[PDB]
């Protein structure tokens, strides 16, 4: 009873899961890696 | 409620729906054509079997009884015989809209609010357990209200879009409406062990907050508990007005929720010996604990998520707006203050 | 609980009355009873204040809007029975009689004094009518008014308030129209400069305090609050009734231990203040008159299904 | 949108492809041939760009349907190039097969 | 006394301001000062010992 | 470092309903 | 910009108490608060009226546009 | 008469008429909790409350249930009758003191 | 109207500052209590707003010339006055024999503000007004030209006064950067009421300040209520106290021989309930700011109303009846649903 | 720049000076550090719009094509999943779950 | 007398076709006078 239904637009709703958090990766902290947004760009 | 939306009377005047008229609805519709453009709840205009509209506008009180003694009359033309006249009536309570803040980065920011039109009002008003979703900050942001308009698309608005249907997040599956500010330093102190309350205020308490007159007719009588203590006295604790909440809006049918969970108060601020940390709910009532951002916030295993996992969404929703009412008619009545002392 | 047990109980206590401000306790009535006469007295007791302005001209530096406003904020010194209500649902012509509306007018044309004492900073010298006050406002009674107001003219409660001020060749010329309104509606109809109460305070001492503690004690407490005693030297409570409930005694450490400060708390100390048109006591009356008509107004209503 | 009118064809795919000069000119409501549009009376030029078989314009009615400026879906007309041009849209291929 | 400056309202002051504006000067310099680099420099173009 | 000024000759200036300065 | 005629939350009429006011401190030789209680100003609501006015009409009144300076 | 002032809410009450709710227009706090002080008084009243469902429309709404022995509209009638009698003693006693005064 | 400020820098007085008041002295209350005041809305109370509390005005000045488009020195064709041709008559409840409005005449949209005769046309015609938001006439000034006289009237400017009472949505702020919205214009008989007998001009939300650390609104609450009961004005510049002479002591102190609670708390009681509340409440006088509006804030709600010729869509407006746009992030977020027919 | 004040007693004009450059930094990086997160959203919804969850429980595109076999290799709501493996809190509540 | 003039203060009157400014000081800047009329006002 926790299946995903047929029909669940699956597709747009990763799109915002990863669109819409990332908007909190907007500025930064302070290896030495690329970070937040310009990585999940690259 | 959390699930409502407040509409100003200037848009609820002017956005209409149309009403195919029936056997079922002949007197509501009568009445609304009665009622006319700007009386609500009303209605603008008239289509009729031939697909042609007519302006209820210009028209005087006696023109309108007239049309509206007309609305069911049978069919004198074989090619329309099939139809029925359609009544654009005025925006009501038994309506849904959908609400949209922009960005909307998901789709919790455009949900299925139901309709309450507040006589007086010149803008939207929101329950703040909505802000969560929509990021909205009272500061002067704007939202849209949009009104479906035909039955597909109401179905799908209260049923797939609504807002009781998105209490968890798609991105991590945890929770994203709950209670802030007023209400969590009410529950603090209503919970409190230190908390009483004579038969009086709590009875006064529940009703104010149940609102029984509404679809969670679990009981077309309201339950209330033994008090607490006997003697000398007769008192009841906070603990038990969430006990009794909780008792007349789950299902009669169904045993009560059991939850042993935490907040985030330590039992060293309560003293000695104190339990106060621990949140324990057997058989629906509260037995330990204080009530916190933890258990009534947006908030992954307190005792609203538990509740929205053990009875569904609608229960869970309606726990959400009747605690909203309890906390906001408990700081009402002792209100809470902050100062140069603290 | 009974009608007849609390008219036994039920007592008034009439401190100070005046014919601007009364001081009085209601003892022993429940707290959602003095609460309904408190917000009835501020807000449902009808009163007379102008509502509808009527500018001829204007060339002051005030603006209409505004100078419209605080003519409605002049309480008028008229008896509210005197007067119908108005219906709201009647055009303009029928809607104003003289069991319905006072009309005020106001007419000053401000001109240049010659004869000003040469070096002069007072207005009253250098102009002409500066300055408009609301015993001003001139009451012009219409129809049978001129019979019934005839031995009480319609006053401002309240002559010397300034109302605008002028320089030469400007002039103000208005009527008003004035009716029965009520503060819920307006702030401008209600008919107190304030009724409120506060509920006796009680300080109980939890055990003797005597001597250097006593005058310390004492002296925690506005004078005559606290009164020691000659023979135990131990301090008791003359009159919590004075008491502002500062809870400085809190403050001292050796006090904190041995006071509770609580009230009685069906015990409320009333002050009503009137803001000029009707005595306290007779706006205390209307309160107790038009709760008890609320009741029975509902008494009387058919329960529609 | 109203659920009292109902529509029993349905679109079910769309087709890409090119206009020939045969189709145009056979579909074609009028040629227009007049720079000018309008004249002294602010009418429509015959034969110019408003020339009402394209369509009611202002408070004229369509001269290819009779309807008025509400009802009348307008109707497409031709210009004949006295001298072929290239498509401008296609250049870059014709320029390849070359 | 002879102390470090206190707060007033200056309400006597401030009215009878407001009625006699003053023949002389004004009465807040410190407002004067605070526009001087405009009014300076403008005045820069003209004045000068050099024309 | 002087402390801020002490203003001299501060009283009463609040009683409870139903009384005034001179009941004190 | 001229006297308010009620307290803002009392309700208490101050518009008759300007004038006053400015009397008791120009000519008695009173300060502030002495001349405020001598109004019959009591609660701070009240007193705050009258102790922070500021009559900027008195400015305004000195352009007038109908008179000949 | 006026029928639009007081309504039964037929959706909250019982069968036996000991168990109702009532919606009353033009009222807020100073009626409705004096009259809940009242009807509570009553020792057939077995639940007893009132509320305001929003500060925007002029509504109050009681609720009153009965223990079985007087139906919940006898309550209602019984508290309105106990707070004008309330009224009643509260304006006299006034009266004399004013007069002993 | 404007007042000093209690609590003042005395630069305040160096600058001149009360010759441009830019604010008042409210009372205010932190309290949780109407539940309309979370997320940094803010009360106002009703009857204060009633008695003038905050009240404010709104100028603008627009510029007619009829000389806009005639080529330079050209023949005048548009006159300010009536014609004597056939014209509405309605027109003058608006203007003047001249063509110009009264001074004082309330002015809505659509209303005429300006009637002149067009020579071209051989008809009188009119300049309506435009704003959505109706307003008084306050000066119409005649604009003349030099270049020594001969020219008649070409060049008018009407200045228009617009009431701005405070409505819900106004933003009010203390001067301490705590900016609010007003939420609700609460009844006075509503609002908590004090031991001494008051209510409270604003209420703002005890939550509004620990994220915010303004710890110097506290103080100018002690130190203004201190300064309204003694008659004094009290000297708030920086850096005047410090760790062994805080001003919470000083305020305190003198609320104490004022005869009020030293830490600045007041007792107080429900609106609703008439009940004292559980705790002290703190109260105090602090100067408070009305925000100017920046915003066309103004509501729209369509039905139908006027297309676009080429797409058929609803017009972009308001000020006509345009249509609000769903676009590409709503749409995706009604595919997000999986709501086929709310897309559609 | 270490300030023993606090905001109870006051600040030193030392404190506060240093204080202030604390206060402007975030709002500095701010205005010249932020990166937008829009297009890069739009993007993946513009390339995401109609992959879905198909009768069959694979993860289709519109057109067919099948991107998964199965939604996280077992087809869970994650809207529905908070308490699958809460085995405690599903054995308390037993008989409701039932 | 529909006019005032913005220097001189003279109230003074104009025709068709006439000097748009005031006949004593010769200032071309002229107020629009308040004359007598009703404007009614709501007293909240
Ligand atoms: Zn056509
Ligand atoms: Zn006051
Ligand atoms: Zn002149």
């Amino acid at each position: 009873r926790s299946l995903i239904n047929p029909g669940e637009a699956v597709g747009i709703i990763a799109s915002q899961s990863v669109g819409e958090p990332s908007t909190q990766m907007t500025l930064n902290t302070f290896a030495n890696v690329t970070l937040g947004i310009p990585r999940l760009r690259e | 409620e959390t699930n409502e939306i407040g509409v100003p009377p200037v848009f609820a005047v002017k956005l209409t729906y149309p009403e195919p008229v029936t056997a079922y609805n002949i007197a509501e519709l009568r009445q609304a054509v009665i009622n006319g453009p700007d009386k609500w709840p009303g209605a603008t205009q008239i289509q009729n079997e031939d697909g042609s509209l007519v302006s209820l506008i210009g028209m005087s009180v006696e023109q309108r009884k007239a049309l509206a003694n007309q609305l069911l009359t049978p069919s004198s033309n074989v090619s329309t015989h099939t139809l029925n006249k359609k009544v654009y009536r005025h925006i009501k309570n038994r309506d849904v809209v959908l609400m949209n803040r922009q960005p909307t980065l998901h789709k919790a920011s455009m949900m299925g609010h139901k309709v309450r039109v507040l006589p007086n009002e010149k803008t939207l008003r929101l329950h703040y357990a909505n802000t969560g979703a929509y990021n909205a900050d009272f500061d002067g942001d704007e939202m849209n209200m949009h009104f479906p308009q035909n039955e597909n698309a109401r179905a799908e608005a209260l049923n797939l879009a609504n807002t009781d249907s998105q209490y968890l997040t798609p991105t991590s599956g945890s929770p994203v409406r709950g209670l802030i500010q007023d209400h969590i330093s009410a529950g603090v102190w209503l919970t409190s062990k230190d908390s009483f309350f004579t038969r009086e205020q709590y009875q006064q308490y529940i009703y104010g907050c149940i609102r029984p007159e509404d679809g969670h007719t679990t009981r077309s009588k309201i339950v209330t508990l033994p008090p607490t203590i006997f003697k000398p006295y007769p008192l009841w604790t906070g603990k038990q007005i969430i006990t009794t909440v909780l008792l007349n809006v789950t299902p009669p049918d169904m045993p009560g929720i059991n939850l042993i969970s935490k907040n985030k108060i330590k039992n060293e601020y309560w003293g000695k010996g104190s339990l106060e940390n621990e949140v324990l709910f057997k058989d629906g009532a509260l037995l330990c604990g204080i009530l916190d951002k933890s258990q009534y916030g947006a908030s992954k295993y307190g005792i609203v998520h538990s509740l929205h996992e053990v009875y569904g969404p609608e229960v869970a929703a309606k726990v959400l707006s009747v605690l909203g009412r309890l906390f906001t008619n408990y700081i009402t009545a002792t209100a809470f203050t902050c100062g140069m002392d603290d | 609980w009974n009608v007849e047990k609390f008219k036994k109980d039920f007592e008034v206590n009439i401190s100070s009355l005046d014919a601007r401000e009364a001081n009085f306790d209601l003892i022993n009535i429940d707290t959602s009873i003095a609460n309904a006469f408190r917000r009835i007295m501020i807000s449902e007791v009808p009163s007379v204040a102008a509502e509808y302005v009527y500018f001829f001209n204007n060339t002051s530096v005030i603006q209409d809007e505004v100078l419209a406003h605080r003519i409605g904020l002049v309480p008028l010194k008229v008896d509210p029975d005197m007067l119908t209500w108005v219906d709201s649902n009647l055009p303009d012509d029928e809607k104003f009689t003289d069991e319905n509306t006072i009309v005020l007018s106001l007419n000053v044309k401000c001109t240049r004094n010659p004869d000003a004492p040469k070096g002069s900073t007072d207005p009253k010298e250098l102009y002409n009518n500066a300055h408009v006050y609301a015993r001003d406002l001139k009451f012009e009674p219409q129809g049978r008014q001129s019979t019934t107001f005839a031995d009480c003219p319609v006053v401002p409660a309240d002559p010397d308030i300034l109302l605008a001020k002028l320089r030469p060749g400007q002039e103000i010329s208005l009527k008003a129209h004035c009716i029965l309104g009520i503060g819920g509606d307006h702030a401008k109809f209600s008919p107190v400069s304030t009724a409120s109460y506060r509920l006796l305070p009680q300080i109980n001492i939890l055990q003797p305090i005597k001597g250097e503690s006593a005058r310390r004690f004492q002296k925690c407490f506005p004078p005559g609050v606290i009164g020691i005693d000659e023979g135990s030297d131990e301090a008791y409570v003359k009159d919590a009734r004075k008491d502002t409930v500062s809870r400085e005694v809190l403050r001292y450490e050796e006090f904190a231990d041995k006071v509770k400060l609580g009230r009685v708390r069906n015990h409320f100390i009333f002050n009503v203040e009137s803001a000029g048109a009707m005595t306290p006591e007779e706006i205390f009356f209307k309160s107790v008159r038009i709760l008890k008509n609320k009741a029975e107004y509902l008494k009387n209503c058919p329960i529609t299904q | 949108m109203d659920i009292s009118k109902p529509v029993g064809s349905e679109i079910t795919s769309v087709d890409f492809g090119i206009l020939t000069a045969k189709e145009i000119r056979n579909l074609s409501a009028k040629q227009i041939t007049n720079p000018t549009v309008l004249d002294n009376l602010g009418h429509p030029v015959s034969g110019g760009l408003y020339d009402l078989a394209l369509g009611a314009f202002l408070r004229n009615l369509c001269s290819t349907c009779g309807l008025d400026e509400k009802f009348c879906p307008g109707h497409q007309g031709h210009i004949e190039l006295p001298v072929p041009c290239y498509n401008p849209l296609f250049f870059n291929q014709l320029y390849i097969y070359l | 006394p002879g102390q470090a400056r206190t707060a007033d309202f200056r309400t006597l002051e401030r009215e009878s301001r407001f009625i006699n504006p003053p023949k002389d000067k004004s009465a807040f310099p410190l407002l004067q000062e605070a526009v001087q680099p405009h009014i300076g420099s403008f005045n820069a173009l003209t004045e000068g010992p050099d024309g | 470092r002087k402390d801020v000024p002490k203003v001299e000759g501060l009283k009463l200036e609040h009683f409870a309903t139903g009384y005034d300065a001179e009941d004190f | 910009m001229i006297v308010p005629v009620r307290c803002f939350s009392c309700g208490k009429v101050v518009g008759d108490k300007w004038e006053s006011y400015l009397n008791l401190l120009q000519e008695d030789e009173l300060d502030e608060g002495t001349a405020l209680s001598r109004l019959g100003l009591k609660r701070y609501c009240c007193r705050r009226m009258i102790l922070t006015h500021v009559d900027l009409i008195e400015k305004f009144l000195r352009y007038n546009p109908l008179e000949k300076r | 008469p006026d029928r639009e002032k007081i309504k039964l809410l037929t959706q909250a009450t019982s069968e036996d008429g000991t168990s109702a709710s009532f919606q009353i227009v033009e009222e807020d706090h100073t009626l409705g909790n004096a009259l809940r002080y009242v009807i509570m008084k009553n020792p057939d009243v077995e639940f007893c409350g009132y509320s305001i469902p929003h500060p925007s429309e002029n509504l109050l709404n009681i609720r009153i249930q009965t223990y079985g022995e007087t139906t919940a509209v006898d309550a209602l009638q019984k508290g309105l009758k106990d707070l004008m009698d309330l009224c009643d003693v509260v304006e006299s006693k006034f009266t004399e003191k004013i007069k002993s005064m | 109207t404007g007042q000093t400020p209690i609590v003042k820098a005395n630069l305040y007085d160096d600058y001149g500052m009360d010759n441009f008041p830019n604010g008042f002295n409210a009372v205010v209350a932190v309290i949780s209590y109407t539940g309309y005041d979370m997320d940094d809305a803010m009360i106002i109370n009703k009857s204060a707003d009633e008695r003038g509390f905050g009240y404010g005005t709104m100028y603008k000045t627009e510029k007619v010339d009829l000389a806009l488009n005639r080529n330079r020195g050209d023949p005048i064709t548009q006159h300010f006055g009536f014609g004597n041709d056939e014209w509405p008559k309605e027109w003058l409840e608006k203007l003047d024999e001249d063509g110009l409005p009264y001074i004082g005449t309330y002015v809505e949209e659509g209303d005429p503000i300006c009637a002149y005769f067009d020579d071209t046309l051989n008809k009188t015609k009119i300049k309506t007004y435009h704003s959505s938001e109706p307003a008084y006439i306050e000066e119409v000034n005649l604009i003349g030209d030099e270049s020594n006289k001969f020219q008649e009237l070409q060049t008018v400017s009407i200045k228009y006064r617009i009431r701005r009472t405070p409505q819900i949505g106004d933003k009010f702020s203390s001067r301490h950067g705590q900016k609010g919205v007003c939420s609700r214009k609460w009844p006075t008989i509503d609002m908590p009421f004090s031991e001494t007998g008051i209510q409270p001009d604003i209420i703002i939300n005890p939550h509004a300040f620990p994220s915010r650390m303004t710890i110097g609104m506290f103080v100018e609450s002690l130190a203004g209520k201190a300064g309204a009961l003694h008659g004094i004005a009290q000297d708030s510049t920086p850096w005047i106290f410090n760790e062994d002479d805080t001003p919470a002591d000083y305020f305190g102190e003198q609320l104490a021989k004022a005869g009020y609670n030293y830490h600045g708390n007041e007792p107080m009681y429900s609106g609703a309930t008439g009940e004292e509340l559980r705790a002290d409440i703190y109260v105090g006088v602090v100067y408070y700011q009305r925000l100017r509006h920046m915003v066309n804030d103004k509501f729209q709600v369509r039905s139908t109303g006027p297309v676009n010729s080429l797409t058929m869509q609803p017009v972009k407006g308001r000020k006509r009846h345009g249509g609000i746009r769903v676009g590409e992030m709503e749409r995706d977020a009604l595919i997000g649903h999986g709501t086929s027919f709310l897309l559609q | 720049g270490y300030v023993k004040g606090r905001f109870y007693s006051g600040i030193k004009p030392q404190e506060y000076y240093f204080h202030c450059m604390a206060g402007r930094e975030g709002l500095i990086d701010t205005a010249v550090k932020t990166s937008r997160s829009g297009y890069l959203q739009r993007c993946l919804t513009k390339q995401l719009e109609g992959v879905h969850v198909s009768y069959d429980n694979s993860i289709r595109d519109a057109d067919g094509t099948l991107v998964q076999f199965m939604y996280g290799g077992d087809a869970i709501d994650i809207t529905k999943e908070s308490h699958m493996t809460q085995f405690e809190f599903c054995l308390d509540n037993y008989y409701a779950l039932l | 007398l529909k006019y005032i003039c913005a220097e001189c203060s003279s109230k003074l009157s104009l025709s068709r076709t006439d000097a748009v400014r005031c006949k004593d000081c010769g200032h071309r800047i002229l107020l629009k006078a308040r004359t007598k009329r009703l404007v009614q006002f709501e007293a909240r």
